[PDB]
């Protein structure tokens, strides 16, 4: 079952190389009644309500990268003049 | 309007991008009341952040959450940057990207939590994250030369070039303001004076930055002031009482320059610089002799500049030319390299968006922005 | 003492 | 031994996947993660900032999974483990047995082993030689004690993924642990006394 | 409509919350009949507490049930509260809360069966045991300031900065009122007036309440009552005979400030407040020079202000700027102060209920109340 | 033979060098009759020192010249040497030379008028001053470890590795006996004893020095004392009445390791002991944890050992070890190790000789002195 | 009081 909304996500860092030796391959019947019992229980839907995020709120140069920022770090003295008055 | 909020141990200042001046700097501190409260109603909070705990320190046990440049409560750093913003800027960080700066040799570690912490607790639409030491050289308007970063968390010298901090290069020094504050607690005592407790050691930080400077030789400062009563000044005190000085005006600033004073087995900020510059290649050796710059609250002392350049001569090969560059702003020198940059219009292109953290993770900070 | 404590 | 052999700690962990790979994107659905992946937690906020992930865990453990409601008591030698430094017991420990190896060669074959130098009013031959004895007895178990401890440990870290042969890991593994251990706590106490204020105002 | 009942050593204040002034003050004193009565028509009672013992105070033996703050007679205090309640309030407290007040430093013992005997004989809804200091400032309307309250058993001064107290800093001291009162007898037989009865010392106490003030350069003042008669007054007896007291006008509250008359070792109340001062840290003893506050009975003198405000100078340093405040009605500031409390919005949260008494017992008081 | 002077705080030690135990041990008290005298018959002295004030200090105001350890009224030192050197000792000081004692950290001024009044008053061929942690080492037949001392002023930690003390690693704290005493008093007025003057002051002592005692879990202990019994202990003052003190026994120790009851906010003496040792070197610190020596009459509790040893391992890393030393003489451990200093034939040229003062004034007590 | 004083 996936939210139809996007939620918050909660990165990891992964199993270090691959689950060979861990506990996680083990598919003991524990873990599928937990996975049921989530599924039934009033968790996943009041995940989707609380833990949506705030949407985005976003806000032909042949110079090269580097020197770009030290151009502007010399003549920060002059920014509100132009080209022609520099 | 990029936000330019510079942390530091002892003070943190916070504005916007292309300003000259930062809009709020309060002290950095999170106190609690230690005595429980009698008078009901008054709506007594539980935590009071900046310049609310240094008016009722009296009342309150000072911790500082930055200690040696480490964060040592991530808790009471969440603190701060939510007055930073709310409060004393009075600015949603929904609408403008936040700029941070590190320290010099910082570990992993705090790098990841500072960008996991407000992409989630704030949700910044942007960030980027640079070196302290690396801005105070651009609020100077030089982009190559070594910076004598000291303050109240721990003296670093980078020898930065072409804008790009030199990873080997840099010493660390643990001689910094709260160093010399403690020190000067200590030699204070001599003379019948007792400040012991976080309340009173503020007050002593008072006194360091007003009466205390670097004596130019300090064998013959040591005579003149035990001959003559020229060298003493009065103080005084909150609750009225004057207290008198004498020698210790140019004995704290100069545990600088002798860490053995404090019992450390390192060499002076004379001595550290020149190390620093002897581990950078021949070559460049020559540029940044004469392109030094100091910066940070603890190289405001007067005569300072002085007394680094006589010492750092007899040390420094004859064929050396010296130059000390002691800007005024030296102060704020951070916080100012911080705004030129952020004001930048190629400074688009190395944001840290919002939308680009979901799909990398915490780990993008490691690589897009260094 | 002189500032701070009694003594 | 106890972490390895805890059906609690497992069931836990496996709770808080199945909640991570919900919010998760379907491109990054994976199936296990490492110890040091629990910290994350805290640092996860709703719209007012007034809960964690963590403060929410809480409330459906104590509602849904009665089973766990409690695991600090049942583990309890994780946290006082969290306070010893292991590489400085192993190098400690492993100090010993290069001195007592060292006597033996210097008391048989050493300076020790000549005794005419030694004075006649000299018992350090006399007495060295009744304790180095029984010393040895006693050497053989720290031996025996070192290496069951690094092959338990050794164990139960492949067993959670935990990298063995990476220094950091070695001392930082307990810890991490613990660091979970206590902001579940932390949390748990929030969580009671922000709830049941509320409900005693209600009533009054 | 809680009831803020205020016991003290001398008088009670009895009124209701919201109000202004106490609804009724009667003398706190219990006197029983030395003699037989003769006539049986009269209806003669046991005991008589309260104005009507004052009445009849020339046959009757008083006895005061609290003494230096603390109840020693708990058979007598519950009479008081007995006819306070059913005939002075006139109202049944299984109804309305009652507010109580109890010195600074006492015995744990003393609040410990006031919460019993409410909870077990009337049957109060709910309880809360105040410091008369903390109230006495609430009256003031401040929240900074050293509190003296000089009542009639008790004398104790409590620093509060910010609504935060310090109780390290509060200084108690047994000297007030009732023990001028037995000086004043004692040197008025210098004069050729002899008063030794418990009925007589009423007398002497209405003498101090009139005729007597504080000095403001005892030294001075000495020398010029005994070289002219302008300081003599006349006061009349009840039995209509006609005394006169010269220099005794400024040497009973001259004790005040030189317990050293009494043969205490303690020093005065001008040395009290300034050591309850230094007691507490640098930083709040600026806010606490200029916000010094004087209630109850024993600072009711002419002068007293003036010749504290000279006292305290003398020790304090001299760039401070003392300022005392004393309010016209500084006699009832700590019940004015506890009809404020009872009346806040904040403080119902606060009582002790009946619930949480029974499950525990006198001990809840402790942990509940200051 | 030279004489061994250690004056303290509460006590002072006099005796010569080489024994085994101090001559003469009095408390360091002046006390001037506050009454007026009425008889002829006998000598009625202006003032008595020693334990002649003790005996008859009912009718005298005890004033303990020394506070903190530092000589507030140099009028009433020079009585009690003059007390010491012509009563007790009964031995002329202008033939044998004096060693003093004067704790660290202490005002420049307090060590510079000892060496004036020897040399101009008493006229001793020698003097020297030394370190009261210093000697309390070589009791004990050490060289190498950290001295927890603590008396009636003081309460010092100085970490000595070698001969010479380290002084950049000296922590002392204002926290000592008379503290305690002062607390131990105002948590006695909870169960109805009420000592106020300096002659109940002693009352007090006495009480702290027989019954108080440091409980190893302070939390599990209060719960003890709930239940009533097995923990109360009855007390017979001078008067005649008998009190019982309940869990005061071990509530008065206990604010060493908890100053927050006093309002301190320095920390415990088990925090401050760790915190010196951390300013050592990492090689010193394995040596200093194995050989902590406590000294001082306040380290006397009985299971201050025990409680002082939970307390440090648990902040220090597991791998060290923790051996706390406790002499069974640790009251004259200063005086001890005095003895052991000034017999020793190589101190012999340690003496500040009588023309070498002149030369240079009080100032040489300073340069040569440690 | 008890001990000290009379109350
Ligand atoms: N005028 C001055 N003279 C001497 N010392 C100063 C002066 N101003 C500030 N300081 C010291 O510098 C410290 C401020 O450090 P700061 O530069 O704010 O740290 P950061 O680099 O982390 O921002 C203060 O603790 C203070 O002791
Ligand atoms: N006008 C006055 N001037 C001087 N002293 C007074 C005056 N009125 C009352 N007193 C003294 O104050 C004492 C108690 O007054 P009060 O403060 O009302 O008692 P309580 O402290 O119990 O409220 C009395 O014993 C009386 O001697
Ligand atoms: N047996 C004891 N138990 C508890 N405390 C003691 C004991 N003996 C002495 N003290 C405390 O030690 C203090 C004096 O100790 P000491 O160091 O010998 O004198 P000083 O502190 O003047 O050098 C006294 O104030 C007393 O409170
Ligand atoms: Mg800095
Ligand atoms: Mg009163
Ligand atoms: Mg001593």
């Amino acid at each position: 079952r996936r939210p139809t909304r996007r939620l918050k996500q909660m990165h990891w860092e992964k199993l270090n190389s691959g689950l060979e030796f861990t506990f996680w391959t083990g598919p003991s019947d524990e873990a599928n009644k937990i996975l049921e019992t989530l599924h039934t229980s009033g968790v996943l839907d009041e995940l989707d309500e609380s833990f949506a995020m705030k949407e985005a709120k976003t806000l032909t140069d042949y110079m090269s990268s580097e020197l770009q920022k030290l151009f502007g770090i010399h003549f920060h003295k002059l920014s509100h003049k132009n080209p022609n008055e520099i | 309007a990029a936000l330019v909020v510079d942390n530091g141990s002892g003070m943190c200042k916070a504005g916007f991008a292309g300003d000259d001046a930062p809009r709020a700097v309060f002290p950095s501190i999170v106190g609690r009341p230690r005595h429980q409260g009698v008078m009901v109603g008054m709506g007594q909070k539980d935590s009071y952040v900046g310049d609310e705990a240094q008016s009722k320190r009296g009342i309150l046990t000072l911790k500082y959450p930055i200690e040696h440049g480490i964060v040592t409560n991530w808790d009471d750093m969440e603190k701060i940057w939510h007055h930073t913003f709310y409060n004393e800027l009075r600015v949603a960080p929904e609408e403008h990207p936040v700029l941070l700066t590190e320290a010099p040799l910082n570990p992993k570690a705090n790098r990841e939590k500072m960008t996991q912490i407000m992409f989630e607790t704030f949700n910044t639409p942007a960030m980027y994250v640079a070196i302290q030491a690396v801005l105070s050289l651009y609020a100077s308007g030089r982009t190559t030369g070594i910076v004598m970063d000291s303050g109240d968390g721990v003296t670093h010298t980078v020898p930065i070039y072409e804008g790009y901090a030199l990873p080997h290069a840099i010493l660390r020094l643990d001689l910094a303001g709260r160093d010399l504050t403690d020190y000067l607690m200590k030699i204070l005592t001599e003379r019948g004076y007792s400040f012991t407790t976080t309340a009173e050691r503020e007050i002593v930080r008072d006194i360091k930055e007003k009466l205390c400077y670097v004596a130019l030789d300090f064998e013959q400062e040591m005579a003149t002031a035990a001959s003559s009563s020229s060298l003493e000044k009065s103080y005084e005190l909150p609750d009225g009482q004057v207290i008198t000085i004498g020698n210790e005006r140019f004995r704290c600033p100069e545990a600088l320059f002798q860490p053995s004073f404090l019992g450390m087995e390192s060499a002076g900020i004379h001595e550290t610089t020149f190390n620093s510059i002897m581990k950078c290649d021949v070559d460049i050796r020559k540029d940044l002799y004469a392109n030094t710059v100091l910066s940070g609250g603890t190289t405001m002392y007067p005569g300072i500049a002085d007394r680094m350049q006589k010492e750092i001569t007899a040390l420094a090969p004859s064929t050396m030319k010296i130059k000390i560059i002691a800007p005024p702003e030296r102060k704020y020198s951070v916080w100012i390299g911080g705004s030129i940059l952020a004001s930048l219009s190629t400074f688009q292109q190395m944001w840290i968006s919002k939308q680009e953290y979901d799909e990398s993770g915490p780990s993008i900070v490691h690589r897009k922005c260094f | 003492w002189x500032a701070x404590c009694p003594a | 031994l106890e972490l390895r052999d805890s059906k609690v700690f497992k069931g836990l962990l496996y709770l808080i996947l199945y909640l991570g790979n919900y919010m998760n994107d379907y491109v990054r659905q994976a199936k296990g993660f490492a110890i040091g992946s629990l910290q994350r937690l805290p640092l996860i906020k709703n719209a007012n900032n007034t809960k964690s992930l963590l403060h929410i865990l809480d409330i459906t453990i104590r509602k849904h999974f009665p089973q766990f409601d409690n695991f600090s008591p049942e583990l309890s030698t994780v946290t006082e483990a969290a306070k010893l430094n292991i590489e400085a017991i192993e190098q400690e420990c492993s100090e010993l047995i290069r001195g007592c190896q060292n006597l033996q060669i210097d008391c048989d074959s050493g300076a020790l082993s000549d005794p005419t130098v030694f004075h006649p009013d000299d018992k350090i031959l006399s007495v060295i030689l009744p304790w180095l004895m029984e010393g040895t007895k006693k050497m053989d178990f720290l031996k025996e004690h070192l290496r069951t401890m690094n092959t338990t440990l050794n164990n139960a870290m492949r067993y959670f993924g935990e990298q063995p042969n990476d220094p950091n890991s070695k001392n930082l593994f307990f810890k991490r642990v613990d660091s979970f251990i206590i902001d579940y706590s932390k949390a748990r106490s929030d969580n009671l006394k922000s709830e049941e204020e509320e409900a005693s105002q209600h009533r009054r």
